C-alpha cells in the first residue's frame, strides 16, 4: 500500500489496465496519473517532482494565509480586509497595512521597502534550496532534514514514507484549493468564506452555476 | 508501412517542399505525419505515443463538437424554436423559464435542473471514459485508439490498406475541426456572433465583415 | 400419464388432456397423375411411411407468456400511477400523448412507424437462429448476470421459475380478456 503495484490509482479500477510503465510505485503520492506522457523521460521527471512539491508547500502556506484572516474577521478582530485578494492593498490606506489592527505592530507604509526586502530575502534562501548553503549542503534538495526537521520525525522510514505521502496528499488538496481560490475569487468577486457562508445559505440556487452567464460574450 | 501514399519517406509534409528533412522520429508511421514536430516535444517516443492517444480524442470530441455547434444554429436558423440556437449561448437554456427543450419542443425532453444534468453527465462519462482506458462491455482487450469490433459495426476497417487509408481522413478531418473549432472559440470571444451568422456576415461583405473589423477591438485605454 | 416428456425441460409433467405436442407417424401419398395425354389418371399410391416439434412448442409458450408477463405487470401499475384503464389506453393517448403524467410529442401516426421499424425490426432478428436451445434460451446481453453458467439439467433446479410465472400471467391477462368487454 501506497508504493509498489499496491498503490490505488486515479481512476480506481478503471487504471488497471494502463498507468504509464515509468510510474512504478517508487514516489510519494503516485496514483499513476500522466495520460499526458509529460515525464517518460526521468530527468525531467526527477525534475517535475520538485516542482510538483514546492508548489504545494506554497499553496499549504497559501491555503492557510487565505483563510485565516476571514477566519479571524468572522470573530470580530477588525482587519483593513478580510479577502486575500484585497489584500495588498492595505498599505495604499490611510494608516498602512496594520497586521491585526494595532499601531505598536508592523504598520507598513512603503511597497518598495516590503518588496526589496523580500527580494534579496527570498533571492538568498531559493538560492540556497537550489544549491545548498548555511542549512546544509549534501542535503536532498526534495527533503533536506537536519535543521529543517527540529522535531524529530524524519526518522523510521516506514513511517517516513507514509508522512511522505501525507505530505503531497495535503499539498496537492491546498493547491487544487489555490487554484480554487484563484477562480472563485474571479468568477465571483467574494472571499472563499463568503463563497462558503451563501452556498450554505441556499445550496441549490447559490453555487457556481448562478455564475456561469457571467463572462459571456456580447458586442 | 505500406506504398499508401501517405506512409514512409515519401510522404507530404507540412511545409511542402520547404519541409527539409522530417525529424528522425517522424518516420511516416502513423496518420497525419506530416513532418511537423518543430518544437520537439514529441521526440520522446513514449510522449509521442501518450500526444498520439491525445490528439485523436481532442480531435474525435471536436468533430462532434464542430457538427454540433453549427447544426442547431443551421436549424435554428430555418425557424426551428430554439431557446438559444448560438453554440455558445447554448448552456444558458436551463436557466431561463420553460427549461430546455431539445429542438425547442416543450414535451421533449425539458430538463429543468442543471445539478440533475451534470449528476447524469458524471456518472455516465465516467463509466465510459474509464471504459476507453480498459475494459468495458462493447470491448475488453483492444486497441486504445482504434478498438473496432462493436465500435466498427459496419466492418468498414476490415481491410488494412483501406484501415490504413482512412486513419489519414479521420485524423485530416479532425485537425480540420480542431482547427474550426478553435475558430469558434475566438471568433465567439471577439465578435461575440454565432459563427454561422459570422459566416453570412462575411458573405454579404467580404471587404468590411473580415476579422480586421475587430481588429481594434481589444486595444488598451 | 404422457411417455414423450418428461425430461430435459422445465415442466416435466405430463398435463396433456390430448397430446398437442404428441410426436405421430407421417405417410407419404404420391402425386396423381393430371396428364391429359395418357389414357388414365390414378388417385396416386402409398409410398413412404415416416418416422417423426416439441422444441418448437417449447420456444412459442415463452414467447407468450414473456408478453403477458410485460402485459400484466404492465396494466396494474398503469392503473395505479396514471389513474385510468388499461382499456381506455389508447382512447386517451390518440387525444394526448403521456406517460407517467408526463406529455409526449409524438402523432399516433407516428406509432405506427416507431412500433413497426423498432419491435418488428427485433422480431426479425429473433427467428434469426436456427438452435432450438438458443432460440428458447439465448446468451449474450440478454443474460447481464451470466446464468447460463450455472445447470439445471440435473435434480438442482434455476430455470424453471419464468415459466410458472408465465403461465398465470398468460391467465390472469385471460382473466383480463373475460373482464374487459363483459363487466
Ligand atoms: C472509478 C471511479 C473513478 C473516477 C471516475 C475517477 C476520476 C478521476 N480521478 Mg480518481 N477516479 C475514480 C477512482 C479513484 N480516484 C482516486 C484518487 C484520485 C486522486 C488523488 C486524483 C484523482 C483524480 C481523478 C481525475 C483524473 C482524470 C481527469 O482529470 O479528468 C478530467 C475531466 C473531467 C473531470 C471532466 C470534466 C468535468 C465536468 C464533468 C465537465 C463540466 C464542463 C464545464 C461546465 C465546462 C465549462 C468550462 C468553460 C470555462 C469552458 C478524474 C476526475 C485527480 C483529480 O482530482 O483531478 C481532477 C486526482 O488528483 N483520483 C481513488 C483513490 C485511490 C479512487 C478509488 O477508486
Ligand atoms: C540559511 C538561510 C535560509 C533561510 C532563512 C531559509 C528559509 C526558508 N527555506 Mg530554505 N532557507 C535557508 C537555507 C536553505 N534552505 C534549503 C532548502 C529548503 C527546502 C527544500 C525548503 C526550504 C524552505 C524555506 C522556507 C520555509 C522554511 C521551511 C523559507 C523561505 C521551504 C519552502 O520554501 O517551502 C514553501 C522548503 O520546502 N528551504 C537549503 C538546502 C538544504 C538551504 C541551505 O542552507
Ligand atoms: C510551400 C508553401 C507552404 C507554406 C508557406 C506552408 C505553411 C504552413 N503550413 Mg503547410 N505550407 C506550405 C505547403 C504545404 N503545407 C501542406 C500541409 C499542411 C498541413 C496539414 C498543415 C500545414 C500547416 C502549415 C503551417 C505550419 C507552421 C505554422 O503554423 O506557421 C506559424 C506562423 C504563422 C501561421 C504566421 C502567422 C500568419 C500571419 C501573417 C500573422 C497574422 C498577424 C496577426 C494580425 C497577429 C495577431 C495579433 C495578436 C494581438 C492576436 C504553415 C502556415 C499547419 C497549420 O495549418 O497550422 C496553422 C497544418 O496543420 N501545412 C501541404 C500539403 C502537403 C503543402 C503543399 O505544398
Ligand atoms: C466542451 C466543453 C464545454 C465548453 C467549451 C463550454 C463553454 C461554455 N459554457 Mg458550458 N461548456 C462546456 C461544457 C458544459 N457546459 C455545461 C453547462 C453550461 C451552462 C448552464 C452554461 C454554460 C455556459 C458556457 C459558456 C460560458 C460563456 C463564456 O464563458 O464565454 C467565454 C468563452 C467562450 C466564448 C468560448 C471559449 C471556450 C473555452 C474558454 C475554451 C475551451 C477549452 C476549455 C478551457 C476546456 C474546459 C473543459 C474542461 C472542463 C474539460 C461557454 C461557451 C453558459 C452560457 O451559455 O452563457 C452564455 C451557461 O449558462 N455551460 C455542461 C453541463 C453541466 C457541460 C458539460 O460538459
Ligand atoms: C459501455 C458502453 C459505452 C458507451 C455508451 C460509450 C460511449 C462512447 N464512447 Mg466508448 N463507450 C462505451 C464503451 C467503450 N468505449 C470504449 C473506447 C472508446 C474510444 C477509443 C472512443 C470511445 C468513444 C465513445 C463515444 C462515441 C462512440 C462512437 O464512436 O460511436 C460510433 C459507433 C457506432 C455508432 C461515446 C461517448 C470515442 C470518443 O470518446 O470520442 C469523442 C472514442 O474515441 N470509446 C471501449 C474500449 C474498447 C469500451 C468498452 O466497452
Ligand atoms: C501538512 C503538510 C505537511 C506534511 C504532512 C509534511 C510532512 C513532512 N515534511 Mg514537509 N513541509 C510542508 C508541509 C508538510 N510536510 C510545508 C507546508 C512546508 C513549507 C514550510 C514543508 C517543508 C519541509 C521541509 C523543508 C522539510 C519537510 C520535511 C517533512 C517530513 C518530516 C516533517 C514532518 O513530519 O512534518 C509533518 C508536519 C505536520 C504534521 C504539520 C504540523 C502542523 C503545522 C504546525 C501547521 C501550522 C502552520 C503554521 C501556523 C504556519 C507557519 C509556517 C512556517 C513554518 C513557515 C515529512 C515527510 C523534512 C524532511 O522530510 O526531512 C527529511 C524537511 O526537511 N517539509
Ligand atoms: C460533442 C457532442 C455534443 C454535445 C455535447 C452537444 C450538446 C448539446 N446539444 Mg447538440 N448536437 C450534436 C453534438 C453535441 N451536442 C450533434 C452531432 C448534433 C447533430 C445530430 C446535435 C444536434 C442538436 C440539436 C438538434 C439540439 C442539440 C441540443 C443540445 C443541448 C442539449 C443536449 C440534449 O438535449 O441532450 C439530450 C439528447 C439526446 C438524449 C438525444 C436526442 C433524443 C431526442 C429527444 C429523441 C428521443 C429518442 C427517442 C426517439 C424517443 C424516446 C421516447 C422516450 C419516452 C423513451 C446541448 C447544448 C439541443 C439544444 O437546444 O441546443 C441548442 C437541440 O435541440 N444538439
Ligand atoms: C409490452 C407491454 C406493455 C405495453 C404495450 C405498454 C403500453 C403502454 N403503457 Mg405500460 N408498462 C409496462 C409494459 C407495457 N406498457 C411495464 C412492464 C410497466 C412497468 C414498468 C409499465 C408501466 C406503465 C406506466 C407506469 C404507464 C404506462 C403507460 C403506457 C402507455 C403509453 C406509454 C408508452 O408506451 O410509452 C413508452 C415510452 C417509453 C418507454 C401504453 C399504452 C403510461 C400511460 O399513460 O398509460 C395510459 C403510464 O402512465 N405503462
Ligand atoms: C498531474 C497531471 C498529469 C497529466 O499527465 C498532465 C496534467 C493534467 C497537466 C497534470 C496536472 C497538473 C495539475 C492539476 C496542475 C495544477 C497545479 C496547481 C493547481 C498549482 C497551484 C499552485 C498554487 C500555489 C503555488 C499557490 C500559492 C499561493 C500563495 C503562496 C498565496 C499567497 C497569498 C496569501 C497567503 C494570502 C495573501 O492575502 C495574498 C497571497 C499572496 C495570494
Ligand atoms: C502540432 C504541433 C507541433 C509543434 O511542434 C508544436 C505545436 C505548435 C504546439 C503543435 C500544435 C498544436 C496545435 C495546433 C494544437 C491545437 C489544438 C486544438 C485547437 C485543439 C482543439 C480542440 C477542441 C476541442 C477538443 C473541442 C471540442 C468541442 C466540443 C466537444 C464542443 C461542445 C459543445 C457543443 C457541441 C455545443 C454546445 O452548445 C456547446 C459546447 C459544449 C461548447
Amino acid at each position: 500500500e501506497w508504493y509498489g503495484p499496491d498503490r490505488p490509482k486515479f481512476l480506481g479500477p478503471f487504471s488497471e489496465g494502463d498507468t504509464p510503465a515509468y510510474l512504478t510505485g517508487e514516489f510519494p503520492g503516485d496514483y499513476g496519473w500522466d495520460t499526458a506522457g509529460l515525464s517518460a523521460d526521468p530527468e525531467t521527471f526527477k525534475r517535475y517532482r520538485e516542482l510538483e512539491l514546492i508548489h504545494a508547500r506554497w499553496a499549504m502556506l497559501g491555503a492557510l494565509g487565505c483563510i485565516t484572516p476571514e477566519l479571524l474577521a468572522k470573530n470580530g478582530i477588525p482587519f483593513g480586509e478580510a479577502v486575500w485578494f484585497k489584500a495588498g492593498a492595505q498599505i495604499f490606506a490611510e494608516g498602512g497595512l496594520n497586521y491585526l489592527g494595532n499601531e505598536n505592530l508592523i504598520h507598513a507604509q512603503s511597497i518598495i521597502a516590503t518588496l526589496a526586502f523580500q527580494v534579496v530575502v527570498m533571492g538568498l534562501a531559493e538560492a540556497y534550496r537550489a544549491n545548498g548553503g548555511p542549512l546544509g549542503e549534501g542535503l536532498d534538495p526534495l527533503h533536506p532534514g537536519g535543521a529543517f526537521d527540529p522535531l524529530g520525525l524524519a526518522d523510521d522510514p516506514d513511517t517516513f514514507a507514509e508522512l511522505k505521502v501525507k505530505e503531497i496528499k495535503n499539498g496537492r488538496l491546498a493547491m487544487f484549493s489555490m487554484f480554487g481560490f484563484f477562480v472563485q475569487a474571479i468568477v465571483t468577486g467574494k472571499g472563499p468564506i463568503q463563497n462558503l457562508d451563501d452556498h450554505l445559505a441556499n445550496p441549490t440556487a447559490v453555487n457556481a452555476f448562478a455564475y456561469a452567464t457571467k463572462f459571456t460574450p456580447s458586442a | 508501412t505500406p506504398d499508401s501514399f501517405w506512409y514512409g519517406p515519401e510522404r507530404p509534409l507540412f511545409l511542402g517542399a520547404f519541409t527539409g528533412e522530417p525529424p528522425s522520429y517522424l518516420t511516416g508511421e502513423f496518420p497525419g505525419d506530416y513532418g511537423w514536430d518543430t518544437a520537439g516535444l514529441s521526440a520522446d517516443p513514449e510522449t509521442f505515443k501518450r500526444y498520439r492517444e491525445l490528439e485523436l480524442i481532442h480531435a474525435r470530441w471536436a468533430m462532434l463538437g464542430a457538427l454540433g455547434c453549427i447544426f442547431p444554429e443551421l436549424l435554428g436558423s430555418y425557424g426551428v424554436p430554439f431557446g438559444e440556437a448560438v453554440w455558445f449561448k447554448a448552456g444558458a437554456q436551463i436557466f431561463q423559464e420553460g427549461g430546455l427543450d431539445y429542438l425547442g419542443n416543450p414535451n421533449l425532453v425539458h430538463a429543468q435542473s442543471i445539478l440533475a444534468i451534470l449528476g447524469t453527465q458524471v456518472l455516465l462519462m465516467g463509466a465510459i471514459e474509464g471504459y476507453r482506458v480498459n475494459g468495458g462491455p462493447l470491448g475488453e482487450g483492444l486497441d486504445k485508439l482504434y478498438p473496432g469490433g462493436s465500435f466498427d459495426p459496419l466492418g468498414l476497417a476490415d481491410d488494412p490498406d483501406t484501415f490504413a487509408e482512412l486513419k489519414v481522413k479521420e485524423i485530416k478531418n479532425g485537425r480540420l475541426a480542431m482547427f474550426s473549432m478553435f475558430g469558434f472559440f475566438v471568433q465567439a470571444i471577439v465578435t461575440g456572433k454565432g459563427p454561422l451568422q459570422n459566416l453570412s456576415d462575411h458573405l454579404a461583405n467580404p471587404g468590411t465583415n473580415n476579422a480586421f473589423a475587430y481588429a481594434t477591438k481589444f486595444t488598451p485605454q | 400419464r404422457p411417455e414423450w416428456l418428461d425430461g430435459s425441460l422445465p415442466g416435466d409433467r405430463g398435463f396433456d388432456p390430448l397430446g398437442l405436442s404428441k410426436p405421430s407417424e407421417f405417410v407419404v401419398i404420391g402425386v396423381d397423375e393430371n396428364d391429359q395425354n395418357a389414357a388414365k389418371n390414378n388417385k396416386g399410391s402409398v409410398e413412404a411411411i415416416v418416422q417423426a416439434g416439441l422444441a418448437r412448442f417449447r420456444e412459442c409458450e415463452l414467447i407468450h407468456g414473456r408478453w403477458a408477463m410485460l402485459a400484466c405487470l404492465g396494466a396494474l401499475v398503469a392503473e395505479a400511477t396514471t389513474g385510468v384503464s388499461w382499456v381506455e389506453a389508447g382512447k386517451v393517448e390518440l387525444d394526448g400523448a403521456s406517460y407517467a403524467g408526463l406529455s409526449l410529442p409524438f402523432s399516433i401516426t407516428q406509432l405506427i412507424w416507431i412500433e413497426v421499424i423498432l419491435v418488428g425490426g427485433a422480431e426479425f432478428y429473433r427467428n434469426s437462429e436456427t438452435n432450438p436451445e438458443k432460440r428458447c434460451y439465448p446468451g449474450g446481453v440478454f443474460d447481464p448476470l451470466k446464468l447460463a453458467s450455472e445447470d439445471e439439467e440435473r435434480a438442482f433446479r434455476l430455470k424453471t421459475a419464468e415459466i410458472k410465472h408465465a403461465r398465470l400471467a398468460m391467465v390472469s391477462f385471460f382473466g383480463y380478456g373475460v373482464q374487459a368487454l363483459s363487466t
